[PDB]
RNA sequence: AGGAUGCCCCCUCCCGAAGGAAACCCCGGUGACGGGGGAGUACGAGGGAGGGGGUCCAGGGUCUGCCCUUACGUCUAGAAA
RNA sequence: GCGGGGGCGGUGGGGUAAGCCUCCGCUCCGAGACGGGAACAACCGAGACCGGGGUUAAGGCCCCCAAGUGCGGGCUUAGUGUCAAUCUAAAAGGGCGUCCCCCGCCCAAGACAGCCGAGGCGGGGGGCCCCGAAGAUGUACAGGGACUAAGCCCGCCGCCGAGACCCCGGCCCGCGGGCCGUUGGCCCG
């Protein structure tokens, strides 16, 4: 089974950004999430994204719900993936 | 309606060891021990999520509707006969009522066997199965003994169904102008705990 | 008398010009206002509930009677004719004609078939509009029940959809 | 620079993500508004809820004021009834009105695409100057009544408003030498 | 060593030979890709095995009395051998009718493309033998389980309706249990 | 996220007040034309929306709402 | 009795109607996808020029594969009937 | 030629009804190719000189079969159903089966159910489905495979797809003009 949870690094696999790693920063409904890139990271813009499109990874990050692009930027850094997010998946 | 998240928690009583593993993507197979023996229940398909909490069994519904919701309740009450069938055991207690012809109750091994119910040459026999014990309490009384409710009960109602006639062989139940009618048989009468 | 179905629909004018027609049949509803009519004691009666037409069609003048009978027995056994008030709203005044071949109905209905087809007299019916009110009844708001009752049975009477619609006055 | 970017309709398909790119192009960052509950994009600025004690604050912040008006603001200018429902102007008119009016006022840039030129013509802030628009019939004759020189050019500048016809014809250089241009 | 990998729509071979592993797969939506592949290779040989393992989606009473229908009901009144209808009851002869059902009829294409597939119920042991056996899925053809939902195997569909010849079959493999294990 | 309080009726006469969770007005109110679109076979053009809000948390009458509104993670 | 100054393949070159992509960069959308650039480009019925290689080409008999396809004449509103 | 016919509309008028009889009007078949509709004169699309290229229409895009196992939400558990008509179906009535909307009343934690502690009771309506639902050569018929979506509802994106539309080449025609001693021939618009 999928499982989404905020903090979550997650791929995108539909649309413009397919291949992009983002982080689960809240959650909208059963159906959708809010992810951020963060863009000025990986080039995924702050935007909520159905569960349809997107995979989760094997990393998560601790944030708070609705976190900010800079204290996801700062959590990526006491996790040490900032480079995890400009690699690109198929 | 629509149920977002619901949690069920179902106490496990001292000297029980429960064990839940998980034999599919939704299916369980919990493992319960007690004083008294070990039983081992199968949920399967089911979309109950099953876990365990320092001493006791957490049950939980997510994205649920009334058919899944309605799940977390008979979880709960089928693991609560799990825990007092391994501490206290199941009793179900039988009558046998005759109007003429006496019944003759002797349980043989694992076979109990019912003798001249309504006069009849033929003789009941039924099964006894594993993990029930069947003790004639005179000649009115059966009880029927075990850790399995659901096991115990289902052979307790298999005993009364044995006496009930269908078809062409079924009795008037009132008699002449609406009296009693030829009632004979054995009834379960109730259930209480071992100990 | 033929299936009602023979005549539910709508298919042609109107036929009441009962000067132009011969042997048109008698109305056989004795009564059309039951219970307690007269507008003084009516003032009593706080409620009203209608039994509504849903589809248009044409109700038989003895299905309306059929309808008229069970209500009205049913009111007056559990409420009381002091303490409702029964109208039959609507008025069979549409001729129906059917095409058989008959004796003493004059020359041309000896004829077989389709040959001189238009038909001689047969029964009454009412057409009815959606949301026509078919029957309408006044009474206290203690025996709401009871005169629901009395317009479900009413209504299975009756050849098409209804529906029961209860308001103060 | 900060650019504004009010969607008040989406109708035209590409006319917002268009408008976007050009001012992104042209080295302004983009903040989008919205006053309405039709429109699907994201935006950060929601006009229908923003307290008038903050429009202040919204004139100070921003350098240009961009309107992606589509056929939301054809159908006002004209009075006409339009073919789809969606298509009414279903925004605070009074709040766009004092949004064009004050930004007018500072001196801030101004861009007006399609019909936006007509409805600046019809509030007075282009009496005498030089400005195109969508050309239909009905359209230029507002521009015409209204005391503006109707040009025929794809983007024409009169000194803070930049007015062009379509944003979805205009080419990324036509756009970009009317915002480098001096006014 | 079996390699167990996912089949790429796009990237099947023109010759050789495929083998898809049937566990979890739906049978009628296999089915459709098996015979897309067929007409559309020429050349490629498709093996299915695991054909027991595969799911038809439904309450097993429903599914099962269909299946007892058509192998009951299903009949001619001239001449059975020459004439009538002969319908499969294992599950690889049921799954290759299946397939011949998504094929063209009464064609040499759609003949030789039926003749160009080989199904199997579990792995026979020479493929087992094999240094290197590559088994398929289709992801899009797979089953995704969700509780509650109602599914039965095309090997329980067999034992319902030949028990004799299923208890064979059943039979035969733990007689082989030893020596497919050891390969 | 928020939860809109969603006022509105019908051409066929029916009247609904409904809490929608979601991330803007235009979002909520596509959960709202396709619900009531499927739950009872209304065109969009059946419906009006007369007044769109936001609920704070507290004072939601809808548990469902409530619910999403401190989802930390979804299954699917 | 027809062409063999043919036909076929390859390569190169020129022109080209209607129409017309892609990789990739940028803007939007949950998304299927849309838009600006790449680009009226690559290409495109056909029309022209040359080079290398081969041997028959057209036409005919019959068979196979794929696609299409309900004997004729007649009265009739209506014919595979 | 003075036999007409199909679709749709006038509750046309008649008739229990009819692929029924008898009027009025637009269109189509007869006398009209071709794409779609499973097949099918007249339903939808559309009007065909010949060859070739391109783009669309109706309709379709899991396989048969060209193009999506396309996107978001919700519903159904009955293989119900499987994108208008010809064409193979269904009613009155019953069902909180399940999803949903509204109203009235009780509970201010002393409500409903047999002290406990939080929601409860009734009415009206809507969606899908279940019962009502029974036939004769051969399978859940209405194209087949089969499908739990490849079904239904609210919306959305792209693509495929005619002889239509666009383009090129060839041909023919009507009308007009011109040339040639012409019961005719040739050229141009
Ligand atoms: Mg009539
Ligand atoms: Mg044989
Ligand atoms: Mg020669
Ligand atoms: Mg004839
Ligand atoms: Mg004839
Ligand atoms: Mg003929
Ligand atoms: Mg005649
Ligand atoms: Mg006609
Ligand atoms: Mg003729
Ligand atoms: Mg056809
Ligand atoms: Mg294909
Ligand atoms: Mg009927
Ligand atoms: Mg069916």
């Amino acid at each position: 089974v999928k499982v989404i949870d905020v903090g979550r690094v997650v791929v995108k696999v539909l649309g413009r950004e397919a291949g992009r790693k983002a982080v689960v920063v809240d959650i909208v409904d059963e159906n959708y999430v809010v992810i951020t890139g963060p863009k000025s990271l990986s080039g995924v813009r702050r935007r909520r994204v159905n569960i349809n499109h997107i995979e989760p990874t094997d990393k998560k990050i601790e944030i708070k719900k609705g976190a900010s692009d800079e204290e996801v930027l700062k959590a990526l850094e006491a996790a040490g993936l900032v480079e995890y997010m400009k690699e690109r998946v198929k | 309606m629509h149920v977002v998240y619901a949690v069920e928690e179902v106490p496990i009583p001292d000297g029980v060891k429960v064990a839940i593993e998980k034999t599919g993507p939704f299916d369980y197979v919990v493992k319960v021990k007690g004083p008294l023996g070990e039983l081992v229940k199968e949920f399967k398909n089911t979309p109950v999520i099953m876990s365990l909490s320092d001493g006791k069994v957490v049950l939980e519904v997510l994205n649920a509707k009334k058919r899944e919701y309605a799940l977390l309740g008979t979880y709960k009450g089928i693991l609560k006969n799990m825990f007092l069938g391994v501490t206290k055991g199941w009793r179900y207690k039988l009558k046998v009522i005759y109007t003429h012809f006496p019944m003759l109750v002797k349980v043989q091994g694992n076979q109990l066997t019912i003798e001249n119910f309504l006069g009849r040459k033929s003789k009941i026999v039924l099964e006894i199965p594993k993990g029930v014990k069947v003790e004639v309490k005179g000649k009115e009384d059966i009880v029927v003994e075990g850790i399995d409710r659901e096991l115990v009960s289902q052979f307790a109602a298999a005993i009364q169904a044995a006496t009930e006639l269908r078809g062409e062989e079924k009795p008037s139940p009132h008699g002449r102008e609406g009296g009693l009618g030829v009632v004979d048989g054995i009834y379960v009468v109730g259930y209480e705990h071992v100990k | 008398a033929r299936p009602a179905r023979c005549y539910r629909r709508i298919k042609g004018p109107p036929y009441t010009r009962e000067e132009y027609i011969h042997g048109a049949p008698m109305i056989q509803i004795p009564k059309f206002d039951m219970g307690t009519t007269s507008a003084a004691a009516r003032a009593a009666f706080t409620m009203v509930a209608k039994l509504v037409a849903e589809e248009r069609g044409q109700i038989r003048m003895q299905a309306l009677e059929a309808a008229r009978q069970i209500s009205s027995k049913y009111l007056t056994k559990y409420v009381g004719d002091a303490n409702y008030y029964l109208r039959l709203n609507v008025v069979p005044h549409h001729v129906l004609r059917e095409n058989r071949m008959l004796a003493m109905a004059g020359a041309d209905r000896l004829q077989e078939g389709m040959r001189l087809a238009f038909g001689s007299p047969a029964g009454r019916a009412a057409r009815v509009e959606p949301g026509q009110v078919i029957f309408y009844v006044e009474f206290k708001p203690e025996h709401l029940a009871h005169v629901k009752e009395a317009l479900r049975r009413a209504a299975s009477k009756l050849p098409i959809p209804t529906r029961i619609v209860v308001e103060p006055k | 620079p900060k650019a504004l970017l009010y969607v008040i309709d989406t109708a035209k398909r590409d006319e917002y993500p268009t408008l976007k790119n050009f001012l992104v192009k042209g080295g302004y960052e983009v903040d989008v508004a919205v006053g309405s509950r039709d429109v699907n994009v994201n935006y950060t600025v929601d006009l229908m809820t923003l307290p008038s004690d903050k429009l202040p604050t919204l004139f100070e912040e921003y350098d240009a004021f961009a309107l992606a008006g589509g056929f939301k603001i054809y159908y006002h200018v004209l009075q006409k009834k339009p073919p789809l429902k969606i298509w009414d102007l279903n925004i605070d008119k009074e709040r766009l009105a004092q949004l064009v009016v004050e930004f007018n006022r500072r001196r801030k840039l101004l861009i007006a695409p399609m019909a936006v030129p007509a409805y600046v013509a019809q509030l007075g802030l282009l009496s005498g100057r030089h400005a195109t628009v969508y050309p239909v019939t009905e359209l230029i004759k507002i521009l015409r009544d209204n005391k503006v020189n109707f040009v025929n050019k794809q983007v024409v500048r009169s000194e803070n408003i930049i007015t062009v016809k379509d944003i979805t014809t205009t080419s990324e250089k036509e756009f970009l030498a009317a915002l480098r241009e001096k006014g | 060593m079996i390699v167990k990998k996912v089949l790429d729509l796009s990237q099947i071979p023109e010759k050789g030979e495929i083998v898809i592993d049937a566990e979890g797969h739906i049978m009628g939506r296999l089915a459709s890709y098996v015979a897309k592949i067929l007409l559309s290779k020429p050349e490629l040989r498709v093996v299915v095995v695991n054909a027991e393992k595969l799911v038809v989606t439904g309450d097993r009473k429903m599914v099962v009395e269909w299946f007892m229908r058509k192998i009951s009901e299903w009949r001619t009144h001239y001449n059975p051998e020459k004439a009538g209808p002969k319908i499969p009851r294992r599950p690889d002869r049921v799954f290759k009718r299946v397939v011949r059902g998504m094929l063209p009829k009464k064609v040499e294409s759609g003949r030789d493309a039926l003749k160009r597939l080989r199904v199997y119920m579990s792995i026979p042991l020479d493929f087992i033998q094999r240094r290197r056996l590559v088994l398929y899925e289709v992801p899009a053809a797979k089953l995704r389980v969700r509780p509650l939902m109602q599914f039965v195997t095309l090997e329980e569909v067999w034992r319902s309706i030949d028990p004799a010849a299923w208890e064979k079959w059943n039979k035969a493999k733990e007689v082989w249990a030893k020596k497919i294990k050891q390969a | 996220p928020k939860i809109y309080r969603v006022v509105g009726d019908t051409s066929t006469g029916m009247k609904f007040v409904v809490e929608v969770v979601g991330e803007r007005p235009y979002d909520a109110l596509e959960k709202v034309y396709s619900v009531l679109g499927s739950r009872h076979k209304l065109k969009r053009t059946q419906i009006r929306i007369r007044e769109v809000s936001v609920v704070e948390p507290s004072s939601a009458k809808s548990n469902e709402a409530k619910m999403l509104m401190v989802l930390e993670k979804v299954v699917r």
